[PDB]
DNA sequence: GTGCCTGGAGACTAGGGAGTAATCCCCTTGGCGGTTAAAACGCGGGGGACAGCGCGTACGTGCGTTTAAGCGGTGCTAGAGCTGTCTACGACCAATTGAGCGGCCTCGGCACCGGGATTCTCGA
DNA sequence: TCGAGAATCCCGGTGCCGAGGCCGCTCAATTGGTCGTAGACAGCTCTAGCACCGCTTAAACGCACGTACGCGCTGTCCCCCGCGTTTTAACCGCCAAGGGGATTACTCCCTAGTCTCCAGGCAC
């Protein structure tokens, strides 16, 4: 069971870092929810990065164009 | 004999790969990847003249209107997550008054 | 003058014969042509170019596609801020309404 | 003159749906929409090609390119198509 | 003044088109100003694509290459 | 600081783009009339925006407890390069053909226009 | 009451401009012998993730005060809205000048290829 690897307190900590004080108990769970709708295109578009790789273990340079592709460029892991 | 008379194909095949050659894209195309254009390009083809034309069957106008490729784009999901960011000329919005004013 | 009895005609056949707000919604959501007069769109867009020009010449067709890019481009704001709008309780849309979503859109 | 799809529409229009008039302005929507997910089939095909040392086109990076963009009905519906016109053209040379 | 072609009943036209029952009066200013606002960022680089072809003609093709760079892509005008 | 391997720098010879003559030439920019559907001024209003109250509940906050879980080690395990070695492998210029554009001519439902049958008024 | 004649409902004829088809054609699509070059496999190592747990360890689970405020009701208050009326410029047609867009191409000039010599650049 690894659905809930996030934990409470800490959507409670990220809320207090962005500026939500008073969060409702729906949050959490639909904040898992839209982790699972967000991560699931990236992640399936790097095992077709490793499939054009032909080999098992998926480098970095495929996950950063992959969120290059997707629209979420991250700076630092490679070029 | 041509390239798309090798396959069935219509869409012009020798000019697809002209166009990957001399095109600013790669330096070499191989003799299967313009044939599999072609038959993306047809699917795709197929696909949006079948929505035209159940978009002309049910709204009684024999011809394709800017109108029904745009109730054929924006009314499927996939179409959404294709193209849901480019609009069509004269193509008019979705009808759906939302329920909170009805 | 044959064209302009053409004209004459058809404008006596449209003067004959083609001459609570819900039904205003319903009615222009299945409209598909433009919706902004023409000519003073136009000059807008002369005004427009006249701060990033030089006598800068206009195809008819590029104005075309700009008003109906325009007119997209606001019916997409104003479709997104609806929902805005009714989800906070109003009916009546606010300028209020037109700030978030042109803030989180960028 | 320029090389345009417009004539190969109306052919294939005419081999499943023929009752269906079709316009210019539609038409030539339709010959940019081609043409826009050409060019886009394109480039993402010369990105794919230029990452992992294989400068040569082959079936191979298209098929990763109409995997990667796009959903998965369509990208299995395309690749079933993709690999019934290879097959119809490797077979008939 | 040209900024205020676009009166009163065509904004309400264009808000009856997308669905409004009631509207206010600070709308449309601000409607026109995010109109100039779209029209000056689309504009600008529909000029510069005329100024560097040696043109003087904003010709549809550089209006809607102008849009595909900018994301908003219209079709039948080229492309 | 010290350093050796290698992309960087660069002139000479084929060889393909640049902008200046040249001329159509089509689209446009500018203005005159009309007429008309749309824009604007105003006026009563009523229905929707807005302030305030009732409340209760559920999260702000704190406390006992478990509960993985983090930091550090290290073998187990199995996935990522690199130099040889050989095979395919896609392009180059040229004769022949081709198939979609330039401009032309033919249908066909939609809107306008006239008769056959029916109904209304008067006359015979 | 008969009958002839005028009005109208419904059926039949005809413009008409956009969809469909077509002859002429002319710079690209096909095939080809060749040819420098990508590239696919393999020994071989080396190196990064995984499991167990040694040893700690803050942190979540969950229940209990308590009060801030989301939802709903009640009253307020006024601002767009339907509507009428007056104005006004948009659309259309048309007259007119002309100005950049498009097409042709040549010396020249800047680049692909070529070999030759040297100064950058992460590793020790």
């Amino acid at each position: 069971d690894n659905i809930q690897g996030i934990t409470k307190p800490a959507i409670r900590r990220l809320a207090r870092r962005g500026g939500v004080k008073r969060i409702s108990g729906l949050i959490y769970e639909e904040v898992r929810a839209v982790l699972k709708s967000f991560l699931e295109s990236v992640i399936r578009d790097s095992v077709t990065y490793t499939e054009h790789a032909k080999r098992k273990t998926v480098t970095s340079l495929d996950v950063v164009y992959a969120l290059k592709r997707q629209g979420r460029t991250l700076y630092g892991f490679g070029g | 004999q041509s390239r798309s008379a090798k396959a069935g194909l219509t869409f012009p095949v020798g000019r697809v790969h002209r166009l990957l050659r001399r095109g600013n894209y790669a330096q070499r195309i191989g003799s299967g990847a313009p044939v599999y254009l072609t038959a993306v390009l047809e699917y795709l083809a197929a696909e949006i003249l079948e929505l035209a034309g159940n978009a002309a069957r049910d709204n009684k106008k024999t011809r394709i209107i800017p109108r029904h490729l745009q109730l054929a784009i924006r009314n499927d999901d996939e179409l959404n997550k294709l193209l849901g960011n480019v609009t069509i000329a004269q193509g008019g919005v979705l009808p759906n008054i939302h329920q909170n004013l009805l | 003058v044959r064209q302009k009895r053409r004209e004459k005609q058809r404008k006596q056949s449209l003067k004959r014969v083609e001459k609570l707000a819900l039904y205003e919604i319903r009615k222009y959501q299945r409209s598909t042509d433009l919706l902004i007069s023409k000519i003073p769109f136009a000059r807008l867009v002369k005004e427009v170019t006249d701060e990033f020009t030089q006598d800068l010449r206009w195809q008819s067709m590029a104005i075309m596609a700009l008003q109906e890019a325009s007119e997209a481009y606001l019916v997409g704001l104003l479709e997104h801020t609806n929902l805005l709008a009714l989800h906070a309780k109003r009916i009546t849309i606010m300028k209020k309404d037109m700030q978030l979503a042109r803030r989180i859109r960028g | 003159r320029k090389e345009t799809y417009s004539s190969y529409i109306y052919k294939v229009l005419k081999q499943t749906h023929p009752d269906t008039g079709i316009s210019q302005k539609s038409m030539s929507i339709l010959n940019s929409f081609v043409n826009d997910i050409f060019e886009r089939i394109a480039t993402e095909a010369s990105k794919l090609a230029a990452y992992n040392k294989k400068s040569t086109i082959s079936a191979r990076e298209i098929q990763t390119a109409v995997r990667l963009i796009l959903p998965g009905e369509l990208a299995k519906h395309a690749v079933s198509e993709g690999t019934r016109a290879v097959t119809k053209y490797s077979s008939s040379t």
